[PDB]
């Protein structure tokens, strides 16, 4: 039933009595459900030590991953670039798998096309596909620029992507100027950040490989930026802020916060802003290249340093004060502009906020995940705040990069409790939050039923979640926040201890039994 | 418009395709005429999507793991194949279901065997077979395995079902092959086909030689009912109050007891006819069981559904059918005093999957509301036959309509509100046209049965009238 | 005891048993306490209708007001002013209690001083405090400007201000040109904001009044803005920014943005920035003066008007959609400046976030209190959103303010059940968030206790608090946010519809009994 | 430094005052010699403070509403005035204390008349009358009521006497006038005289002839210990597992009852001096209940008044108090193994109030921490008689120190660390200067105990060797 002055949604229709006794009868007649007992007795096995040993021990089933697959990567560098539409040669479901994916994360429309390879392709190939595909998008969409990727069937029967778009321009399908760069991208190598990487080494070659006769290192006297898999929108604009306040001229080189932050005024926009071509077909003019996201850049930075010949500096991502410090150092040094006076302060406004919050955050003890880079400048920052990164897991990091912080955690005092996980999945980390409990998560939308499980055992077991990263499905507008520079600091600072100092008040709001310490100031 | 009006903005939207496209397309667009019985008269549908057009579509996978096997709650159900396709679609459908996730349910979980070059390259069975070993260790209270199949497990060569009869048999474990690999068929539609087909040949059959089910003649199962927001829980009430029993729920909160349950029952009362029909016809060919269709979308629906239901049965249901609806009747009444004179004459826009754009429509008008265009992704042309009939004069129809196409005829048409999906939301709130999401209900819901058309005429009354789509345009433009 | 590995404070170290039986001894050996049963009963009829008409009847009584007094407002504007130093004449436990409550809320040094009178002042005046505290100021602080306020003590005894400082003057205890503005600023009159716009009417005469003669309205080309009392570091920073980016020559008038945040670099700064003596000298040769929260700024306004001639135009608070459009529609008619294309895609992104989040934010019932222009703003903007206000509060409210906020309800359907209270304290709100249950208040930290009222009455009966206002300080680095403009407005929004969703999340957290509701997705 | 270089650091900031001001702070600034007991002859204090040079003292109503009054739990105290002082005072201090806050206890809460101007003009003993008839409609639990003068109350000529003697007497209620104005007096130590002196007069008494309590030989009262983050319950404790009982605390967790039964104990243990000697010297006058002064910071002071306070019973008492040193014993020194060795030789500089400037010293010593500079707000010449010996030689001593002499001589010594109040945080934090809150405890403690002790070494551990120290200069400068 409903009273139509205060309708009631699922929750909490469905605890109305008549709901809970039909619910019931359900259960008792038809499911031949395990009794409540047993399923408590294997709740409770699941959360010990020797359930964590199976866990760890596993070798063909992965449970919850933290990862996903190559051409979504690709799709998003894509979406990078002006007037350019990204297009997934194979099979179709996976477009609008990967348009879901990220319409649900920055609530936007995500532009993208596949060619639609059905069984018949499969037999084949998908040649037929690729020519009218491209002509049908190019007609239709009107795009200035088609970056092409793959999804694992194309992959796996082997289509030869340079043939079949050589042919469709040969036989009239397209004109044979109109720019297709293309990139393998499968989905069982490496990860989605694989994807991007592919796409862009694939883009900057299109302009470059063949036209660098011309080129002069240093000539166009501006630095090259490649962000990498990004979908924080401050986390573009902090790192175009901090250069244009040094007078630095730039090329971001992939740049979709346009068309991921379109308004609304009355018009849809398919394609908004973005790295131009000519800014690609420029870009080994330039006097350097930065990679923001190195640890998922390694075909990007042999392409630019072995063909551009730009002497790629060794920089950490730019998160927390060091890595931040030294990338402004970095960049004018390249450039010759000094660090100007804003910087300097806004450094000093964080440092601050450190002074001003440090007995808070420390020995506060996180559990977290992410890809290689976001994950490794999160525990550089944490270090820096004092606190004790203590479960650090990255399902897609390699051992070279899990060498790389352990060294950065064997540098801090409070690393000492810290063991880096690569290839393990959020089933994995469920145990170790059980076992080891940390008394924060910070992670994607997915870790919410970590700390539902944790809270299942008992309000003192539950580690409630911190939500940095991607995707984050069950938050609105997050994706606009920052998490680079000294501004990313401040936001995932603020974001630390408010987090810290909410769930003391939640622990201390019981009246005449732990409101003694529910403290107006704080 | 006139019917002429909207057969030349059919042909004006055509022009931009090369002529191949066109000509395809033009078979997918039509003017709804409520006379014709045979649709294929008309359009044609079930068709492979022309290549390069931002088809709304999805996959064979998505059709059998996301849509019917996924709700399954007591199951574990493994995305075979790489890491892609169980990831994007973990907890992306409001399947809802009572349970110990992790423990006796694992709806929400990503089950996946993450496949690297190595299995490619060397067959993923050996991999599987081990999987199922873990699974076993680490869940043990899973009353059964699935094996959803991604892309390459077909293209390998990989015999999934070789490991399932194996494994199964040296665990007494049901576990069930899926081959629903996303290159078949041409769309979700397949993947309910090769769904159902695998039930059949490996769960439903299980209890054939059991007698210890004591059944009565009020044994009924809801196929179709996959418990968007709670969808089938809010129809499974109405249903019990009019003195029936609810054997079983395929698939959302379903059980694999109650789907083994279901040759027991006299009549299955089928909802999504697109998805299960199959099964349907299967149950009704082997243990001679009736299939009839029903709506309960909207209470003008749903009292019909209820009546025409209670015919078969007897007397006694018949009572207790008119007390069901004298006991529901001043409540959507109320609904319909408060929300109908809000949305009254508001014209809107559907495009949704393989049911709801037709069967959604009266739940409108039963708000005084006009559905001026209709279409599906992956409907057949018998789902098309059911629809003609249900849509006004002129109207519009589309099939597997591309990006451009509905931009355009939205452009045209001008609604007040459009019902659609996720990949379609955003492009019309920027715009300027309310938009309502009419696959996950935009996390509301339910909207089956007389509780459901209290949230639903709730639901297009804020979006449809909030006061955020008069700011659109600044005030000095 | 103490584990030295795993230190408890007081909170949990209390909760141990050998603290829980000693308290248990001492409540019932010594404190003579009400039984238990009778706690209960008294507390719930603190949350009955019955007690409410009881607490709606006082005329004496009032407990937890939502005010301060005027010289705190007067501080905190004469802190706006280059190297000025607040000076308040009288007690000087007032400006240990100013500072302090300052310092907790900005986390930052507040620099003021008093000239301590004591009790011989109540029989011969202050006269000896301002003559020495001026010249002990002046030589130990340095400033270039000396702000002169009151406290209670010395307005009931009338100390004559200008007199004592003509005598400091004349008798050389600083120097006839040294600037030394005054306001009388009576604690028992209004509240915080009349002393900000008491100070500022002040300091505005100080340097105006007699040297009008040649003044002509418009000839710098700038418009005056005015924020009144603002302790929002972003608000600060929304209006020069988007000035700036119109291109619009302004003067803030009033601005302690820098002195709230210098960096923590090694060396404390008593003074940064600041509105400066020329900029206040010339401020009537503006095109006109704005004034940000006109119903605390009606004295300033009078005196812009009557004598500098201004028409100071009838603005709202620029918070929310509509009253931000309007301040920049009306600074471009003043200025001749139009609205660039980067505010136009702001207010387009703020629309879209609106229609983003919408559904979420619908129908949410709110209680709302603070001072007068911030309350009217929060509720606008509310009402924009298709938000309810239901309980709004403003202590330090007046008559025809709450006839304005009424006109404002009643214009939108999402007013109908909202109910405007004047001289009303957070003692009043708690009835009414119990009588009339909203879904969330939003207030200052004040209210946490609240919402741990409601809480104890049962979990079904919590009114969470989302924290927008002053003070917060039980939670860090607020104060940098924004509540005005477009900026304001996304920040607010995403933290309202954030706030739903966070409840949400912790209402549907249950295993197999609310987690059905527990969606990835929202 | 050497005394030289001291005098001439004091000379050298001394500098920059008009004459009449160099000649008082003069008599307010000294170098330490242990040896004096006649403080008098090198520092003056509880004086007047210079007009204009930004005294950190506050006033007498903060000594009396915010110290003593405010922290007794099952009272209602009025701030009686306008809205300021009550509002600012409202729950800044952790005077902490187990109750149900608005039901039976309402120490956070801020009751106040909130005098407007026809108040001042015309008077508020009508509007105060009124106002005790509300709180004891709303607060029918309340034990009592206190009224806190503000400024305006003796200045207008209120007669609070009356009123609470009439409505008193009216309502068989206790109604406690304290004319504590902040005008009189120099600081917060009036406040604690005239706090004193309203106990004395309106409460103490009430159980004189009333001999219904049962004694025993072992009752003591804690006088002096506001609990601040649950100080004086650590304490207690202590007491407790020695053998004694503790019938009142004076005042944190205080309740009406336990203080008049503070005139039935055997021994007055006081803490806190400067705020409370004045009703330990009444007490013992009146009732012949000795007292005596203890320190419980740090082990070495805590466990050397445990033996002083055993040592005045029986040999009982001494054999629990040997017993509770003995159970201590291993958890204090595994503090100072874990904590010394990262404190060992670090230099602090204090100011505080009137009592913890010299308690606290012990406390640092037993982490090898070394005292440099301490001083008062507020204390008397007293106060700093108990100080000489604490402090090393030629150490800074500070009375009343100025925001401008504090500044200077942090940056002429350099301390590792800063004891001091919330005004003087956030200052030497941007010099980089660790910084440790004394009064608040920086929202952390117990501090007194041996308990306590465990948490003030962790946190002068966390600050003084906080990474972000390192961190204040840009690597480009
Ligand atoms: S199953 Fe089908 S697309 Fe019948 S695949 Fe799809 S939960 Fe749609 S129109 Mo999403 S044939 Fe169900 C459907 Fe309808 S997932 Fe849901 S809303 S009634
Ligand atoms: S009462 Fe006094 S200023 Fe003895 S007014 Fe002050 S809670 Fe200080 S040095 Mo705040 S004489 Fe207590 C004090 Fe000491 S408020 Fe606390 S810390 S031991
Ligand atoms: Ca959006
Ligand atoms: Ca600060
Ligand atoms: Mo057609
Ligand atoms: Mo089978
Ligand atoms: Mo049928
Ligand atoms: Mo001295
Ligand atoms: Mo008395
Ligand atoms: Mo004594
Ligand atoms: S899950
Ligand atoms: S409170």
């Amino acid at each position: 039933s409903q009273q139509v002055d205060k309708i009631k949604a699922s929750y909490p229709l469905f605890l109305d009595q008549d709901y809970k006794d039909m619910l019931a009868k359900k259960r008792d007649g038809f499911e031949e459900k395990y009794p409540q007992d047993k399923i408590d007795e294997v709740f409770q096995w699941t959360t010990t030590k020797e359930y964590q040993e199976l866990n760890f021990q596993r070798e063909a089933l992965t449970v919850n991953p933290a990862k996903a697959c190559q051409p979504l990567g690709a799709v998003l560098c894509a979406l990078g670039f002006e007037k350019t539409m990204p297009y997934v040669h194979g099979s179709q479901g996976c477009v609008a798998y990967f348009r879901s994916y990220f319409n649900r994360h920055f609530r936007e429309p995500v532009s993208c096309v596949s060619d639609s390879m059905t069984e018949d392709a499969a037999v084949f190939g998908g040649q037929q596909n690729m020519k009218d595909g491209l002509q049908n998008c190019k007609a239709t969409y009107k795009p200035d620029m088609i970056a092409v990727s793959t999804t694992c069937m194309a992959e796996v029967i082997g289509d030869d992507l340079n043939a079949f778009i050589n042919n469709s321009k040969k036989e009239g399908f397209i004109p044979d100027e109109f720019p297709v760069p293309f990139a393998h991208t499968p989905s069982f190598v490496g990860s989605h950040v694989t994807g991007w990487d592919n796409m862009f080494e694939g883009i900057a070659r299109y302009f470059t490989l063949k036209s660098m006769d011309d080129k002069v290192v240093g000539s166009n006297k501006k630095i090259n930026i490649v962000p990498g898999f990004e979908t924080y929108l401050g986390n573009f604009r902090v790192i175009k802020r901090m250069l244009s306040e040094m007078g630095v001229g730039y090329s971001l080189l992939s740049d979709p916060e346009e068309v991921l932050d379109t308004p609304a005024d009355g018009q849809f926009r398919m394609y908004a802003g973005g790295t131009t071509q000519e800014e690609m077909k420029d870009a080994p003019n330039a006097l350097n290249t930065v990679l923001l996201q190195p640890w998922h850049l390694e075909k990007t930075k042999k392409f630019v340093e072995g063909t551009w010949k730009h002497e790629v500096p060794k920089l950490n991502i730019p998160m927390g004060l060091d890595w931040t410090d030294e990338f402004l150092m970095k960049v004018s040094e390249i450039s010759g502009q000094p660090i100007p006076a804003s910087l300097t302060k806004e450094r000093g406004r964080l440092v601050d906020m450190m002074t001003d919050s440090h007995t808070w955050l420390h020995g506060k003890r996180f559990a977290l995940w992410g890809d290689p880079d976001f994950v490794m400048g999160l525990v550089k920052f944490l270090l820096e705040l004092g606190c004790e990164p203590v479960h650090i897991l990255c399902h897609n990091g390699n051992k070279r990069w899990k060498k790389a912080v352990d060294a950065i955690l064997a540098a801090s005092p409070y690393g000492k409790n810290a063991t880096v996980y690569i290839g393990k999945d959020l089933w994995h980390l469920r145990s170790l939050v059980f076992t080891d409990k940390p008394d924060f998560m910070i992670g994607n939308s997915y870790g919410k039923f970590i700390q539902r499980d944790t809270l299942h055992k008992g309000k003192e077991f539950e580690v409630p979640l911190i939500r940095i990263g991607f995707p984050i499905f069950d938050r609105h507008h997050l994706h606009r926040s920052t998490t680079l520079g000294y501004e990313g600091a401040m936001q995932i600072l603020t974001t630390l201890v408010n987090s810290i100092l909410e769930r003391l008040d939640e622990e201390t709001r019981g009246m005449q039994a732990t409101d003694y310490n529910h403290d107006l100031v704080r | 418009m006139s019917r002429e009006e909207v057969e030349s903005l059919i042909q004006e939207v055509l022009e931009v395709y090369p002529e191949k496209a066109r000509k395809d397309r033009n078979k997918h667009l039509a003017v709804n005429d409520p006379a014709v019985t045979q649709s294929k008269k008309c359009i044609i549908s079930n068709k492979k999507s022309q290549p390069g057009l931002m088809t709304i579509r999805g996959c064979a996978y998505a059709g059998s793991k996301g849509v019917v096997w996924g709700p399954i709650k007591d199951m574990i159900h493994i995305s075979h194949g790489p890491v892609g396709c169980g990831q994007y679609s973990r907890a992306g459908r409001r399947n809802y279901y009572i349970g110990t996730t992790g423990v006796n349910a694992f709806v929400t979980m990503n089950f996946t065997s993450d496949f690297q070059e190595k299995d490619i390259v060397f067959g993923g069975d050996k991999k599987l077979a081990k999987l199922i070993d873990e699974v076993e260790t680490l869940f043990p209270l899973n009353k059964g395995i699935s094996v959803q199949s991604e892309c390459p497990i077909g293209l390998i060569g990989d015999d999934i079902e070789s490991v399932s009869k194996v494994k199964g048999a040296e665990l007494s474990k049901t576990i069930v092959p899926v081959r629903c690999e996303g290159f078949r068929g041409v769309s979700q539609s397949l993947g309910h086909h090769i769904a159902n087909d695998a039930v059949r040949d490996w769960v439903l059959g299980k209890r054939d030689e059991d007698t210890t089910f004591a059944s009565t003649p009020y044994d009924v199962a809801i196929i179709g009912d996959y418990n968007i927001g709670g969808d089938a829980w809010s129809s499974r009430i109405l249903l019990e109050e009019m003195g029936l029993r609810c054997v079983a729920q395929w698939s959302g909160d379903g059980s694999i007891s109650e789907i083994e349950l279901t040759p027991k029952v006299k009549l299955n009362l089928v909802h999504c006819y697109r998805s299960m029909n199959y099964i349907s016809r299967h149950m009704e060919e082997k243990y001679g069981i009736p299939w009839m269709e029903y709506n309960f979308f909207g209470p003008t629906k749903t009292i019909e559904s209820l009546r025409a239901i209670a015919a078969k049965f007897d007397e006694s249901i018949q009572k207790k059918c008119e007390e069901v609806i004298a006991k529901y009747k001043p409540e959507w009444e109320a609904v319909v005093a408060k929300y109908r004179p809000r949305l009254e004459g508001k014209r809107v826009m559907l495009y949704i999957g393989g049911l709801r754009p037709r069967h959604v429509i009266g739940a409108y008008e039963d708000l005084g509301m006009e559905v001026v265009g209709t279409g599906y992704e992956f409907a057949h042309n018998d789902d098309y036959d059911r629809t003609m009939k249900e849509m006004g004069d002129s109207t519009l129809l589309y099939d597997d309509v591309t990006g451009y196409e509905f931009e355009e005829f939205v452009k045209r048409i001008k609604p007040d509100l459009i019902g659609s999906g996720i990949k379609e939301k955003f492009i019309f709130q920027k715009m300027g046209i309310p938009f309502r999401e009419m696959h996950s209900w935009d996390y509301s819901g339910p909207y089956h049965g007389f509780d459901g058309f209290a949230i639903f005429a709730r639901d297009m009354d804020m979006t449809l009238n909030n006061p955020c789509w008069k700011k659109l345009q600044a005030p000095w433009e």
